């Protein structure tokens, strides 16, 4: 598909997918291994109503 | 697209021509709708009224008159800008380069402003031919209308020097999201502040009608809600004259079938409702991004579509 | 009867590719890391 | 000095290969001239 | 189809069990875009020549 | 046209799929013009902002912030809606559905929030996927503005109460506003927050000019010209309001800023700028309620 712009035209490509879990029961299991960093300061901030 | 060409004339040095290369996506005000035009009609030297450069309330009145055009492309001997006031009819959305500390979001109507921030301000000088270019600052209409109000009131408060002591309120500082925004306080000119005051005073009068008195009855009722709802509490700003205005029908109904409430709303809505627009230039564009990016960083190109 | 006939039509054609195979306990598994292969320069984060 | 710019032709006949693939907008300042062209741009031509 | 075991003594006798189920497809798509700058469309289509 | 294809979720009940089939020709507001959008993004459950479903004011805000797109074709596992804002003006005729008064051969329909008329009527719930759709009503600009002001006018009477605004005669017969019952209690409770911003912005506007005019022209051409054309109008209104009310350049100017903004924010919400026009041809020229009507992108 395509559309106009400042510059010039723009071509978006999309193909449809579809999917199903085969199997009865659990097929994948995931596990956490390490903690990299906190991402949050793990600190002192209050709340302000 | 009725593009208006703008001829770079003759001598243009390599450093100056490199300055115009990065001016694509910026905005120009042309004093006509033309096909052939001179580079000097766009320059800030053309904004000069008789003998005098307009102040920063004078520019708004100059940008009121003439037509905003967003530069699309710049060629060796011409500048192509399509006059948004007219030639906005493009299937997709001309690029606006966000020049501002601010950030557009998606759907924000974009009205322009003379450069007005302490840290910022784009004027690009060109030494080969005497001329300069101040590019207006695009800005959401909520913010651009807060600024104009600041400049208007500042020109009005400094007009009759304040009787009261010499320490006045700020009015020079805003906030958009976080990010304190400090306006430029520099000069105010009689004529520029007069018209801005003249049309402010004029319109706030026409918004008062017979049915308006029926509404002024409700001030004691508002403050009853000031205090028992968390909204309506927020509505009334702490510095609210209305709060100080309470610190009534008058019979006089002319035959009883007019509906002055309804008529009072319409009257107020026209004149007072449309004040951002008359004091400043109203939005003609609104950010729209096809790729689904939902903001525009400062300095980026904002895909822009016709009027909100 | 005749169930479990299932199917076995062909036997596709194969190529020997560079993989990392490990026997964990009793069974053979692909052991993988695929950032730097697909996610490398793309500025997409790795799931 | 203001960069002379990038030479687009003579970039068509490389003299060598870059062996890494990184996001170079991070390393933005290791160069005299730099541009990010997302897809295509009029300045290439 | 499920297995089964013969028990002995007072108990409810057991019958084979067959479970029949179905699943539907989850629908998706994948997007990528590119674009041509107007100078390029012009060189490309024909005219700037 | 730039169609944008909204993706129907996973399996929906057969009566719900028939609910959508009947939604072709209805206006949708799509948050971004991305070609691929979800249905939950469009559904009214996506208008929540402050943790609540938005009132008529909160809606009118959103209608001014997202993109309305008329629904062109509804397909199982898609919805194809073509945004009104994109493309050249006067092009992409797409059919609407008329609701309420007749859309004559022009007049620039505004899409105003649903609650202004039968409230829940048009909620169109989909239980299978647990979402809902409130489609705005396509009314002409003169009538849309007359109504929205007509109801906040009636909402001022109601605020404190001790000539009927409700019956609007619109070209044909009479149009009914009131659905009586408690619908008004539902209508009036949603205009509750719009009424206040209206009441406030008036009372805060007058008192701010009534304080400013006498606290200005007393400090040139300002004075003379002001009192000149204001004879028995501004000054008379000054004595009369100051009669039944109370009376600071520093708070004045800082309140004149905060009002001037809030005011124009209401003028933006209000005035219901037209999304489209009707320009017909080889057509009836009047679109009877509930009938698809031609329509074009700019007024």
């Amino acid at each position: 598909a395509r559309h106009e712009t400042g510059g010039g035209v723009n071509f978006t490509l999309t193909q449809p997918r579809g999917n199903v879990d085969l199997g009865v029961g659990y097929t994948a299991v995931a596990a956490t291994a390490t903690v990299r960093n906190p991402v949050t300061d793990m600190g002192n901030l209050p709340q302000n109503f | 697209c009725f593009e208006a060409d703008i001829a770079i004339p003759s001598g243009i040095s390599r450093p100056d021509a490199a300055a115009l290369q990065r001016c694509e996506g910026r905005v120009v005000f042309l004093p006509t709708i033309r096909r052939q035009l001179a580079l000097a009609d766009v320059a800030h030297e053309s904004f000069v009224s008789g003998g005098v450069s307009p102040d920063t309330l004078g520019l708004l009145l100059a940008y009121r008159r003439r037509f905003p055009a967003v530069i699309t492309r710049v060629l060796p001997t011409r500048i192509v800008a399509c006059p948004v006031d007219l030639g906005l009819t493009h299937a997709g959305t001309v690029n606006l380069r966000n020049t501002s500390p601010v950030d557009l979001c998606n759907g924000d109507p974009v009205s322009l402003v003379p450069p007005v921030f302490e840290g910022q301000a784009t004027d690009v000088r060109l030494e080969s031919l005497d001329l300069t270019l101040r590019f207006p600052v695009p800005l959401p209409t909520p913010l651009a209308r807060e600024i104009v109000a600041r400049l208007v009131a500042r020109g009005i408060r400094d007009l009759n020097p304040d009787r009261t002591p010499g320490e006045l309120p700020d009015l020079n500082v805003l906030y958009y999201n976080g990010a304190r925004l400090s306006l430029v306080a520099d000069v105010q000119q009689l004529a520029s502040v007069n018209t801005e005051l003249r049309s402010l005073v004029l319109n706030m009068v026409y918004s008062i009608t017979e049915g308006t008195t029926l509404i002024l009855t409700l001030i004691p009722r508002l403050l009853a809600l000031s205090a028992q709802d968390g909204y309506v509490n927020a509505l009334l700003q702490m510095q609210s004259v209305t709060r100080e205005a309470a610190q009534a029908p008058m019979l006089m109904q002319d035959g009883e079938r007019r509906l002055p409430l309804y008529e009072a709303l319409v009257a107020w809505l026209a004149h007072a409702g449309q004040l951002g627009d008359i004091l400043a230039l109203a939005p003609a564009v609104r950010v729209c991004t096809f790729d689904g990016a939902a903001v525009v960083q400062s300095g980026d190109m904002a895909p822009v579509i016709r009027y909100p | 009867n005749r169930e479990t006939l299932d199917e076995l039509e062909s036997a596709p054609q194969t190529t020997r590719v560079r993989a990392d195979l490990v026997a964990i306990g009793d069974r053979l598994v692909f052991l993988e890391a695929l950032e730097k292969r697909i996610y490398a320069a793309t500025n997409v984060p790795y799931p | 000095r203001d960069p002379p710019g990038y030479r687009y032709a003579a970039a068509m006949v490389p003299t060598g290969s870059i062996l890494s693939t990184i996001e170079v907008a991070s390393h933005r300042r290791l160069f005299d001239f730099f541009a990010r062209v997302r897809s295509d741009e009029n300045s290439l031509y | 189809h499920q297995p089964l075991i013969a028990r002995d003594g007072p108990h409810p006798v057991e019958q084979p069990v067959h479970n029949y189920m179905t699943k539907v497809i989850d629908r998706r798509a994948l997007n990528a875009a590119f674009s041509l700058a107007t100078e390029a469309i012009a060189l490309l289509t024909g005219e700037a020549l």
